């Protein structure tokens, strides 16, 4: 059972019953058993949202459509006032039906279908793959927003620019260079800090 | 004024008064002053390395003060 | 709860017990004084700390002392 | 350079004045009234 | 067992079981065996880094590099110093955490997961004493290199040749007194 | 049920009222009163708290540096530090209207900013800061230092890093390292910075981390230091025509003792300050080798204390057992530290206004006034804390069996004499100072100013003459040209010092008269009365005739009830409580005197103070009413200016002070009955009784009420005076 660094120790409440366990809880926010399930469901839905959002942002830059941070300013074939009213009206019923699913079963669902799987490949390994991909997509979305904050342009453009000069084009040579360098050094020292005390 | 002569003379004078004059008084006051390292030395009077450093420090301070005052030309 | 203590200088005049507004003190038999009685505090959980018993004590210095301790619903005299 | 952007006060002053104190007050309020097991 | 000060008995906390134990501890930093063994490992690795540093400085001077050993940091290189720091910190953190965890399982040095990292044998207590002594000499030599470059502005071999050419001169007295002429 | 908060007190966690939260907040740092606390754990918690405090201090300093480098005008202030006001930070407030936006937009900035009054611009300019890059680098460095200190605090609580109780009691080692390293080595390093950076930067030569290894601080390069020819470092100093920051008129010396002030910056010479730090560094390092730690040589403080008893028995046992009662009591050490720090803070205020060390500091009147007032108020609060901790030591750590016959026990043996004499001195000073004031007021009211009593301060004027002032005409010591003391310093420091002290345009030994005499007696009255309250509370802390067993109730308790005539405010905490008011009154008198004398000095009319400081009506009209006209006009029906924030702060302080009077006058009982009626009202109201409280609402305790009232009183006092002082000094100049 690999941990979040070579030589970690579970904080007595992450024994491994949950999928994708690595003993990562320094703030100990999952000390409560009741909060662990809710936080897990929140992590799963945040991961699903980030997965769909990252795939959508990556697809818009390939075709040539407007950037993800400027797509809202574009004029569509509707009114923004009516869009917000419809969005909160549909999501009220959708989120209400999803919340009642978690109280009866404990996982996500769509509308009145708690185990929503028309094809049927709901396996234990598939649940962990969803969590891993969701975590990766959450970091990817944070990276998309951060790259657009300092460099702008776009994710695909950022990757293309990094290939031109990898030794000179990175987060360390950008406007947030020293902060991230100090943070990387502090993070690299952190496992030794935890292992020195234990 | 030769700095080497003044410093050497002051250090030698303080070491001499610390080894032949105030050694007994210092030993009597240090014992009555009541982890450690015993700095045992082969000196017949018990004058160890710590005493050498202390008396040499006093001699150096006196010598540099004398040199400084003489340098002020007053 | 507050801490109520009785000392051996008590003369058994029973003035502290009569002045207690929550029935904390009482009189027990004793042999150290002429009155053959001594004050006692067996119900300190109901003491509020008004110190009326200290005001009623005639010995110098006082034979009964009240030290304000932990506060609860009874010690704070709360009816709600 | 360490120079913050021009829009930095318009984001940090409302944050430190309303978002952070609300979160801190809510978390502290929940912690004060939590009952021991 | 000869000690550092003649006529001075070695301390009780210092026994000849260690490699370079010469009974030298006037400050008493190794009272307990736990801190003593940790400091022994610290001394060995400090000496290893100093040995590599002195060897690198001497090799750079012997091979005629353009900047001196105190100017190699500011020299232009591919993948600038701003980008070299995080890569070095990440790889060093991994290597050092593996070295530290291997030290807890067994009280010896290593390399990632080879504890002890001893290929081709050739290990003996005498070799350990030689390693500790060479490390101490390298540490003193590195500090000498730093102070020599500070007060004389000359590289190690250059300063040594300058001292050999004129022994009664070009020493600490001349360099400390003729400081404006050097700059 | 039992609540989690507070985790350190099980009795408070079982409290079902709102008093639990308040007491948990006010008893968080009283580690000695925590549940299951030992001595070793106590020292470890204090160690961690110390590291956290250092982290906060360094982060605050880095924040000030960062804001000055970002939203300030340091790059423009260094060019013209006489006509450019320093900028503290920018203002971003959505409540500001348009006139407030253009009103606060000043100092050359592009938006609303705050004009700094802390004097960090002059300090940073004097030590060598010139560009915003330097302040940015210093801010990042201090932030890293703060993070390191915070990590050290967290690390010293984990296992294998917690220091033992024996390590915390090594007084000899700690004192040796603090005198030699924390004091001597730090001063030596500061001398290195002044000699290497500040002095060359003041002469127009940039010396930074990129070129300090190739730039010589002196043209002779360490040769005179090693050869003993130290006088070579004092040759060719800065002339009288030297322009700060440029090479015009600059010299080559690095260690001088010219004395006096710089003719342009009106501040102490940088070479003199460097030489000062070098001398004190050598002295402190030498003093750091006095105690015996691990090498046989040195002293044992217990031996020196035990061998210091007079033979006639005038001091009884002398200082026997004083080493144990100090080393084993943290309140004794805290009281000694606070007493010394408070006195040093007062010393800093006096020396900083009289001998300005930073360039262009004397011209900044607002900075001088704010700095003096700030340090004097801080010193007063620290002094009150020193005496409060002395009382806490008497109650919690004093042992009469261990301190038998020594000076400590003898103090309590004759405490009545000390309290009575303090009372007599305070009574005499108050009666006479008030009588002379009322007499002068009646003489000024009846139209006979020549009939008021004006006692000339001949003793202080005699001291001023001894320092070199020839205005009074005593002509002795430094005032006489034929004295040995005068002739022995004419070649080292007396010329500059005499030229500076005989100048009536600075604050170096200002001219004094009868008004200064009277206000000095008022200051003496304040000091003696505050000392009387604090000393009486510390000596009567263990008991008195009214409460023979006061030590059995702790340092802070409400009272002993209405019996035995009444025992309100009988604890030592209440004595400190009453003494805070006297401290505020004393600091108010000293700051009022300082501000009025300096205002009349800066305005060019010292005769106004000399003729109006002898009666209280002059103080109320010519100083309080006259100088508050611009303050109260910050915002009026015709508009507002940049001074409206001080007017709002003035009214703010008045409101807080008055709010404090409520907790100070009305007591618990009335509020508890009112709260009970409110409880009934909430319980009997529909649509609102569905929401219930978790803690039972109760009135604030007697001790809590006193603390809350004093906090409001002090906050209102400080804010009101700060707003008035800054607004009057900035508007007038």
């Amino acid at each position: 059972r690999p941990m979040w660094y070579p030589g970690a120790t579970a904080p007595a409440h992450l024994d491994g019953s949950m999928l994708g366990d690595y003993g990562f809880d320094p703030l100990r926010l999952g000390v409560n058993k009741d909060n662990l399930k809710w936080f897990r469901e929140a992590e799963l839905t945040n991961g699903r949202w980030a997965m769909a959002a990252v795939v959508g942002i990556l697809f818009t830059d390939a075709v040539g459509l407007p950037k993800f941070w400027t797509a809202g300013a574009e004029k569509y074939a509707l009114d923004n006032q009516t869009l917000a009213l419809i969005e909160v009206a549909v999501f009220a019923v959708l989120e209400g039906k999803r919340y009642e699913i978690y109280k009866k079963t404990g996982e996500t669902g769509f509308l009145s279908f708690a185990p929503f799987d028309p094809m049927g490949m709901k396996s234990e390994e598939m649940k962990l793959k969803e969590l891993k991909n969701g975590r990766l997509a959450m970091l990817a979305f944070l990276g998309f927003c951060s790259q657009a904050a300092v460099y702008g342009k776009g994710p695909i453009e950022t990757l293309q620019l990094h290939l031109a000069d990898p030794g000179h084009n990175n987060i360390y040579t950008s406007s947030v260079g020293p902060e991230t360098a100090v943070t990387v050094a502090v993070l690299c020292v952190l496992p030794m800090i935890i292992e020195a005390t234990k | 004024l030769d700095p080497q002569i003044v410093i050497s003379g002051s250090t030698a004078a303080f070491l001499a008064i610390g080894r032949f004059v105030f050694l007994g008084y210092q030993r009597r006051e240090a014992n009555f002053d009541s982890n450690s390292t015993i700095f045992a030395t082969n000196d017949p009077a018990g004058f160890n390395i710590i005493d050498v450093a202390g008396w040499g420090a006093l001699g150096h301070a006196v010598g540099f003060a004398v040199l400084a005052i003489n340098s002020l030309q007053g | 709860a507050h801490i109520v203590k009785i000392y051996d200088t008590c003369i058994g005049c029973t003035q502290c017990v009569r002045a207690c507004p929550l029935d904390v003190l009482e009189m027990v038999p004793w042999d150290g004084c002429k009155a053959s009685q001594m004050a006692s505090a067996p119900r300190t959980e109901d003491c509020v700390g008004c110190k009326r018993c200290e005001t009623a004590c005639p010995t110098d210095f006082l034979s009964v002392r009240v030290y304000l301790g932990s506060e609860s619903t009874r010690s704070m005299g709360l009816s709600y | 350079p360490f120079v913050p952007p021009s829009w930095a006060p318009s984001v940090f002053v409302p944050l430190t004045g309303l978002v952070l104190p609300a979160i801190a007050m809510a978390t502290l309020f929940v912690y004060i009234e939590k009952e021991a097991p | 067992r000869p000690t550092w000060l003649p006529g001075l008995n070695p301390p009780a906390h210092l026994k000849g079981a260690l490699a370079g134990d010469n009974g030298f501890d006037p400050l008493g930093l190794g009272q307990d065996e736990g801190r003593l063994k940790w400091y022994a490992e610290a001394e060995k690795t400090n000496g290893r880094w100093a040995m590599m540093a002195v060897a690198g400085i001497l090799g750079q001077e012997l091979l005629g590099v353009t900047p001196a050993w105190w100017e190699a940091g500011a020299k232009e290189y591919d993948i600038p110093a701003q980008a070299l720091t995080p890569i070095e910190f990440i790889v060093m953190g991994f290597l050092e955490i593996k070295r530290y965890q291997g030290f807890k399982q067994t009280g010896t040095s290593g390399f990632i997961n080879s504890f002890p990292f001893d290929p081709a044998g050739m290990n003996s207590p005498s070799m350990a004493t030689k390693e500790v002594k060479n490390g101490r000499l390298a540490m003193v030599a590195f500090i000498g290199f730093c102070v020599q470059a500070l007060a004389t502005r000359t590289q190690p071999i250059e300063g040594l040749t300058a001292h050999l050419a004129d022994p009664f001169g070009k020493n600490i007295t001349y360099y400390l007194t003729h400081l404006p002429e050097t700059l | 049920a039992t609540k989690l908060f507070p985790k350190f007190s099980q009795g408070l966690a079982q409290d079902p009222t709102t008093r639990r939260i308040w007491y948990g907040l006010a008893m968080a740092h009283d580690f000695e009163s925590h549940d299951g606390m030992t001595e070793e754990n106590l020292y470890q918690k204090i160690f961690a708290s110390h590291f956290g405090q250092l982290s906060i201090i360094f982060l605050w300093t880095s924040g000030n540096l960062f804001h000055v480098a970002w939203q300030g005008n340091f790059e423009q202030w260094v060019t013209d530090p006489v006509h450019i006001r320093p900028i503290a930070h920018a203002i971003w407030d959505p409540h500001f209207g348009q006139p407030a936006v253009e009103a606060f937009t000043r100092g050359g900035a592009s938006g609303p900013v705050n004009i700094s009054t802390s004097g960090v611009y002059q300090w940073w300019y004097t030590i060598g800061m010139r560009t915003n890059q330097d302040l940015y680098v210093g801010s990042v460095f201090l932030a890293l230092v703060s993070a390191i200190f915070l990590f050290a605090g967290w690390l010293h609580l984990q296992p294998n890093f917690q220091p033992s109780l024996s390590w915390f009691k090594d007084a000899e080692s700690r004192l040796n390292h603090h005198l030699s390293g924390l004091f001597g080595v730090s001063s030596l390093a500061w001398t290195g910075h002044l000699v290497h950076v500040a002095i060359p930067e003041s002469r127009g030569q940039h010396v930074g981390w990129d070129n300090f290894l190739s730039v010589l601080p002196h043209p002779q390069g360490l040769t005179p230091f090693f050869t003993g020819n130290w006088a070579a470092y004092a040759q060719s100093p800065d002339t009288a025509s030297h322009v700060f920051g440029t090479a015009q008129g600059s010299g080559q010396a690095i260690l001088t003792f010219l004395g006096g002030f710089h003719p342009q910056t009106q501040s102490l010479w940088l070479t003199d300050m460097a030489h000062h730090h070098l001398a004190i560094a050598v002295i402190f390092i030498v003093a750091g080798h006095m105690y015996r730690t691990n090498f046989g040589i040195g002293h044992r403080m217990q031996a020196i204390l035990e061998a210091h008893t007079p033979p006639s028995g005038s001091l009884g046992a002398g200082h026997k057992g004083l080493f144990d009662t100090v080393n084993n009591s943290l309140h004794f050490q805290l009281g000694l530290a606070l007493a010394s720090v408070g006195t040093i803070t007062s010393l800093v205020a006096q020396h900083m206004y009289s001998l300005p060390p930073y360039a262009f500091q004397a011209i900044d009147f607002t900075t001088q006034a704010a700095l003096y007032t700030h340090h004097q108020y801080i010193a007063g609060f620290i002094m009150c804390g020193a005496f409060a901790h002395g009382a806490i030591f008497f109650i919690r750590d004093y042992d009469p069996e261990q301190n038998k016959g020594n000076v400590l026990a003898r103090m309590l043996d004759h405490k009545e004499a000390l309290i009575s004499h303090l009372s007599w001195v305070s009574l005499f000073l108050g009666f006479h100072t008030l009588g002379l004031y009322v007499h002068n007021d009646v003489m000024q009211a009846f139209g006979t100013p020549e009939k008021q009593i004006l006692i000339e301060p001949v003793f202080a004027q005699w001291i001023q003459a001894a320092h070199g002032k020839a205005l009074y005409g005593f002509d002795f010591l430094l005032s006489s040209k034929t004295s040995a003391a005068f002739a022995n310093g004419q070649s080292l420091w007396l010329p500059g010092w005499l030229d500076a002290i005989n100048n009536n345009q600075n604050s170096l030994f200002l001219t004094i008269g009868p008004g200064d005499f009277l206000v000095h007696h008022a200051i003496a009255l304040g000091l003696h009365t505050t000392t009387l309250i604090l000393v009486k509370g510390a000596l009567d802390a263990r008991g008195s005739k009214l409460m023979p067993d006061k030590k059995d109730f702790g340092y802070s308790f409400p009272c002993d009830g209405p019996g035995r005539g009444g025992t309100c405010d009988i604890s030592a905490y209440d004595a400190f409580y009453l003494a805070v008011f006297w401290m505020l009154n004393t600091i108010g008198w000293v700051t009022f005197y300082w501000h009025w004398k300096h205002l009349t000095l800066w305005q060019g009319n010292v005769a106004q103070f000399d003729e109006s400081s002898t009666y209280l009506m002059g103080w109320l009209r010519d100083y309080l009413w006259l100088n508050s006209s611009q303050l109260i006009n910050g915002y009026n029906p015709f508009g507002m200016n940049s001074l409206s924030v001080w007017a709002w702060t003035f009214l703010f302080g008045h409101l807080i002070y008055a709010t404090g009077f409520m907790f100070l006058i009305s007591w618990r009982g009335y509020w508890q009955e009112l709260i009970e009626t409110l409880v009934w009202a909430h319980e009997k109201t529909p649509l609102a009784n569905l929401v219930y409280w978790k803690d039972k609402p109760v009135a604030l305790s007697i001790v809590q009420a006193r603390l809350v009232g004093l906090a409001h009183f002090s906050v209102g006092y400080i804010f009101t005076y700060a707003a008035f002082l800054i607004a009057s000094t900035s508007g007038r100049f």
